[PDB]
């Protein structure tokens, strides 16, 4: 089989397979060295539908809506929903006082951030023709970062990169394509993907939580190039520090940060902020669908599949609960 | 130099014997080469904290362990001690750093008990469970009864 | 008595003021970078020809030693690793850093707890598999009347 | 499903399944609580054929016969084959000076052995009707014990109990029956010991397995008290293990206590002579395995072939001679 290149500008190979021998549990591709771009999308979609747990989803929804104080305290959903990461607080505090808030947010890079850009990033020049997948990567990686920032209430854990890599299709599945072969639509796909993955992989699987994270991505993008760099440097450092997950910096994040710093466009970032917000606002629970196993054939073993959106799951759960509560058992 | 497996880092610190030199194909995942023997004895040295079933999964995701999740704790746990978090079944969840002493574990009604150093248990071994019937099977029964709308979806009311 | 390993001395476990059986470690363990749990220990790199013996709990001898870490003192709890970076076992150092450099014979370390499966590094046969060779002989008619490999 | 009792006099249950949740890797039964005696034999035979590695077997044989000094030094086969366990040295030293060699060997139990019998063994009386499986269990467990003593040159390791448990079908498979339902049982016990010694331990060598059976003969010839010395050693090795102690609970506690109170010198002597007769009637041609010759081109299923260990050796010697040519 011919080798299939991956990562930034499809320049990398071998790195990912070697990492899987070192405990890389972020990678979700069965054969990263021999899976083409379209097959990565096919595998991802199949695995997302297998990963999604409707009972877990429904339980999370019911705890949030009907749980007592003890149930809500152990879960933590209400506290997460009130949390604002530091990067967002910086933007909101600036925005509140700015005389002209359509302009870009001023940023003075810290000593640590300057040392990072000097010592940790590649110094090569970039001549990338296809920039659209790179801006879409920035979008998906920003959602991963924001979601993690909320879920952990601004403190990183040993599993922060796992969270970031899992909600990011360009990382877990080395998928920069997102759409199967049979800008605006790709943006909408990136948003839906983020939501589907945020309801299938992390500890807290909540639609309102996923939408909160996308709203904060909008604000980061509105802040401008430098605010985006502040976020990218944080992401880069979280991966760099891990003895295993650093491979995602090697194959994607090292170049993406350095390319963005030297070639990122303020106009493109602003257009992206407005397009993603428009696409986000056009979405509802009815757009978030999964194929679920209803049963297994006893004689055959083939799972019997059924299609449901997240709202249908909630209604069915609310009906079961009302039957349990209204009627004596 | 640059690439080395976790246990092979600082390779220079490894000394050779005098005489013949035999120079140093890919290794497997720990889960793939690990024995099926009584390997939990490797954790018998650490002081223990027993986690409530409702808090097990959070610990597998690397999240901090809070007072509501604590069930039992060992005597002599001092602040910053490396400890083991176990289930009521005796399964090892994670190796963690003690964020409060045994006196605080007894008194405190709120706060961080421990922060995860290294997760041991798989995520979703103790998942969020739904007490009532599975939703996908309920929708199939509704298709069979004709209790669904014209678009083949579960309607409000 | 029948209590799980990590649940022994259950009385020593205190409660706050105010029955399904468990699974095997191999069944609940994560597929993540769990070898970081052994980064604390000093290392001894084992020759491939001695790996399997260590999985069977046998002592590690001088002929099996390849590389050793600085600062290994007698009776220190150490980790025995392969050249691939796999953890074989947790062992007790039976000689210091100075003896590891000089000694031409003796016990290097004794196994405290085996980590690696037996037969991951088995005794290998350089030539063709024997069962495959007997099939080729059945196909050629190079076997006896009873259907067995004869002497000569 | 109805629960299937096991262990000494089929009096035990639940213990084994609970142990498998605690890392009991000696147990080889998929479902110990619901596997009848005959199904244990069927499962054991299938798993032994899966376990056996002809390439490993052939490699060991070739190292012993054709290996250079370095190959033999790392392997250790020649050193193991020269080793005599302490229990056997005691017998042989006594036998060499005995005026009436057909008598039983005198034994004075050590303070440690006396404390062991007093503090670790059950004090109940035994009224066991079916004693034949118990004497066969003693025969099989003595083989496991002797083999471990040779392999480790008389020093126990943390895996001594694993080796003994694996070579003993009454432990690994809770199988005291040995023969499927469609002395002969003694011959089956000897063949089983050899097959397991060629499939499970670090050193897989026919001469080594036969050396261990020869040493069992001598222990049995020594008499009841010498057998007790061996049983106490086995019992202690399992007792001390945080997981494997379950084999003392379900089998060895009672086997040892019953043997001390009810063991017969005449039965032991008859057993020594019968096992020796059966051992001497055996050859490599009696040791057969089903091996994978190839895999199905369309399916991937394995294609199986039957070989005795001598056929494996000859085929390996032919390949080697062709290579050296």
């Amino acid at each position: 089989i011919l080798k299939t290149k991956y990562g930034f500008d499809n320049l990398y190979d071998t790195v990912i397979s070697v990492s899987t021998s070192n405990g890389n549990d972020i990678n979700e591709l069965d054969d990263p060295e021999h899976t083409d771009a379209n097959d990565r999308v096919i595998e991802r979609l199949r695995k997302e539908n297998l990963k999604f747990d409707p009972e877990y989803y429904v339980s999370e929804y019911m705890t949030h809506k009907y749980g007592n104080e003890e149930d809500l305290e152990i879960n933590g959903i209400k506290e997460l929903l009130k949390f604002t990461p530091s990067i967002v607080k910086q933007y909101l505090q600036w925005y509140k006082d700015s005389t002209n808030p359509n302009l870009v947010m001023p940023i003075e890079f810290t000593d640590e951030e300057q040392k990072q850009m000097q010592d940790n990033l590649p110094k090569k020049s970039y001549l990338v023709e296809d920039i659209k997948p790179l801006y879409v990567t920035i979008l998906s990686v920003l959602f991963s970062y924001v979601f993690e920032q909320i879920e952990n209430e601004g403190t990183h854990t040993t599993e922060s990169a796992w969270t970031m890599g899992k909600l990011c299709p360009q990382i877990s599945f080395l998928d920069q394509q997102l759409k199967q072969v049979n800008d605006s639509s790709l943006i909408k796909i990136a948003i839906i993907t983020g939501i589907r993955r945020a309801l299938s992989y992390p500890l807290h699987r909540n639609y309102d939580l996923a939408m909160k994270a996308w709203t904060f991505v909008y604000y980061i993008l509105r802040g401008g190039k430098r605010l985006v760099i502040r976020a990218l440097l944080d992401i880069h450092e979280t991966f760099r520090f891990h003895d295993v997950y650093y491979v995602y910096d090697k194959v994607l994040l090292d170049d993406l940060t350095a390319w963005f710093i030297s070639q990122g466009s303020e106009n493109v970032i602003r257009s992206l902020a407005l397009e993603m917000r428009k696409e986000q606002e056009s979405l509802s629970k009815q757009d978030i669908e999964f194929e679920c196993i209803a049963s297994f054939n006893e004689q055959t073993g083939e799972p019997e599949w059924e299609t449901l959106n997240i709202r249908e799951m909630e209604i069915l759960a609310e009906s079961e609960y009302r039957e349990q509560q209204q009627n004596p058992q | 130099t640059s690439e080395w497996p976790l246990l092979l880092k600082n390779f220079d610190k490894l000394l050779v014997r005098s005489g013949h030199y035999t120079p140093i194909p890919l290794k497997r995942d720990l889960k793939s080469y690990i024995s099926s023997g009584p390997l939990e004895t490797l954790l018998v040295g650490y002081k223990r904290i027993v986690v409530k079933d409702s808090a097990v999964n959070a610990v597998c995701y690397g999240a901090k362990l809070m007072i509501p999740g604590l069930l039992r704790y060992e005597e002599g746990i001092e602040l910053y001690d490396e400890i083991v978090l176990i289930t009521t079944k005796g399964e090892a969840i994670a190796v963690a750093i003690a964020q409060m002493s045994t006196v605080d574990l007894a008194s405190c009604d709120h706060g961080v008990v421990a922060s995860v150093k290294r997760c041991i248990m798989e995520r979703d071994l103790y998942p969020r469970r739904w007490g009532l019937g599975p939703v996908a099977q309920k929708k199939k029964q509704m298709k069979a009864d004709g209790k669904l709308d014209k678009y083949g979806r579960v309607n409000e009311n």
